[PDB]
């Protein structure tokens, strides 16, 4: 099996952060802008009413390529009785979908 | 410009990365997501198979 | 009893390895991809996640795969072919609420829950995060007890023979023969709710063992005999692990833990099977002392 860290693009860093903000808004998650390249995002579970947080961080991996990093925030989220881990995976799959 | 990937944050894994999302190339409309989390002094790597 | 006291003084959390992997399936997953992923990942069970209800709703095990293989086989004989594309949710609908345990719950609770619910897979779920942490088993628990319980004080029943204790099953032993088709074995598995079948010969002597674990090897062809299907034996195989009635509980627990199989075939001087002694029997015995 070949596992990939987050996702990759060859758009401009600014362009990239633009689309993930749009993708985020579409989902109706709340987000905060720490760096121009670092986003904390928050989301309230419609079923469980809990909150889950995660970081989106953009790195440069190439001269032409950047990497968007997803990291769960271990802050006492989430479930539920859901599952902080599984709900993390779902927030991501949704964002990765809206992108693509 | 955006920070450079820290090692040892691996870009690819073949079979400090705690809480980081890894994923397989999509196939058959099914998504496979992975990550390692910590409960006290225990670690588990969860794979979620999701259409 | 020392076994009982130990069990009550330890949390399930103590049984979890420093590092493990867990495979979870979204219930909308197609059954056929689910079972291939068990094989690929080297795991015997997966927590099932209902995205709609946002929680774990059950488990996928080999027993399920077997039920499904058995249905598939019969339905095919009558030209019904619907089970392949079935997502997991729909196959569950076709027919067992999730039983789990907190990492802070006692090991005694873990044991009772397995016995009372007649399952083999107890997910340890943290109520805080809601995360499944580990899947707890009879094998894991019995190994832990053996390792962490001091040899003395030793209860006297530990020195008693199987004969005396009467632990295990000694009547209506489901068995197959060397020349028995795998689909026949499935029928027996599905009917007898039993984890493995001794392969015997004309005179009733055990020569092999056909486990449920030996069946998912096929999600990676149900006409071949049992003997043939046990040629793709992936692990090194010294032969069948057995015991005699005169042997003591202690000797049998030791064999079981060191062997790391789910049961021993009870046998006589001639290798004729007289019964089965499973981890379930032993743990039940240690918990009722
Ligand atoms: N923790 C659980 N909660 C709810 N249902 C379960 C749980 N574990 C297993 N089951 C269900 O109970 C049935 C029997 O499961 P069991 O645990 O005996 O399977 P198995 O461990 O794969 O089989 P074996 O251990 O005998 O090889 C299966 O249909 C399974 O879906
Ligand atoms: N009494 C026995 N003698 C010889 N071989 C055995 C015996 N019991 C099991 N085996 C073999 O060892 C392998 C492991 O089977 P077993 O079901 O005991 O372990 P498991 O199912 O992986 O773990 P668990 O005990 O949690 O179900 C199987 O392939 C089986 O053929
Ligand atoms: N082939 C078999 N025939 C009859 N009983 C069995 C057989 N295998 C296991 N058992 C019994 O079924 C119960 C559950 O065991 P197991 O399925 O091995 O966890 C135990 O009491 C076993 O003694």
């Amino acid at each position: 099996a070949k596992w990939h860290l987050g996702i990759r693009s060859q758009s401009r860093p600014n362009d990239i952060m633009a689309e993930v903000c749009r993708a985020i808004k579409q989902l109706d998650y709340e987000w905060k802008v720490v760096n121009p390249y670092y986003l904390r995002v928050r989301r309230k579970n419609p079923v469980t009413s809990t909150f889950s947080k995660m970081s989106l961080q953009l790195y440069q991996v190439d001269s032409r390529t950047y990497l968007l990093d997803f990291r769960s925030i271990d802050d006492g989220g989430g479930g539920g009785g859901g599952s902080h881990t599984i709900e993390f995976f779902e927030m991501c799959a949704n964002l990765i979908k809206i992108l693509a | 410009s955006p920070p450079i990937l820290p090692p040892h944050l691996l870009q690819v894994i073949l079979n400090v990365m705690l809480n980081h999302l890894y994923a397989l190339s999509i196939k058959d409309s099914v998504m496979v997501l992975s990550a390692t989390h910590r409960y006290k002094k225990k670690y588990v790597t969860t794979l979620l198979y999701k259409p | 009893s020392v076994y009982t006291t130990f069990m009550k003084s330890h949390r399930c959390y103590d049984l979890i390895p420093t590092s493990s992997k867990l495979v979870v399936f979204d219930t909308s997953l197609q059954v056929k991809k689910a079972f291939f992923a068990l094989v690929t990942n080297g795991v015997r069970a997966a927590p099932l996640w209902d995205s709609k209800k946002q929680s774990f709703v059950g488990m996928l095990t080999i027993t399920d795969f077997i039920n499904i293989l058995h249905r598939y086989y019969k339905s095919a004989l009558v030209q019904i072919y619907e089970l392949e594309e079935h997502k997991i949710e729909t196959w569950r609908e076709v027919y067992k609420p999730l039983v789990c345990i907190s990492p802070n719950a006692s090991l005694f609770d873990a044991v009772s829950s397995l016995i009372r619910n007649k399952i083999h897979r107890l997910p340890v779920i943290d109520p805080e995060s809601g995360n499944t942490l580990y899947i707890l088993t009879h094998k894991r628990i019995l190994k832990f007890l053996k390792l962490f319980i001091t040899e003395f004080p030793k209860p006297e029943f530990m020195s008693k023979s199987l004969e005396e204790l009467q632990i295990g099953t000694y009547a209506n032993i489901a068995m197959v023969r060397t020349t028995t088709p795998v689909y026949v074995a499935l029928g027996i598995f599905v009917q007898h709710r039993v984890s493995a079948l001794p392969v015997v010969d004309e005179k009733g002597r055990v020569v092999d063992i056909y486990s449920k674990f030996d069946v998912i090897n096929l999600a990676a062809n149900l006409d071949v005999s049992v003997t043939k299907a046990l040629q793709h034996r992936s692990h090194y195989f010294e032969g069948v692990l057995k015991c005699y009635l005169h042997e003591t509980l202690e000797a049998i627990i030791n064999r079981l833990v060191e062997a790391e199989v789910h049961r021993l075939v009870v046998v006589d001087e001639h290798d004729v099977v007289k019964g089965i002694v499973s981890l379930s029997d032993i743990l039940q015995a240690l918990v009722l002392t």
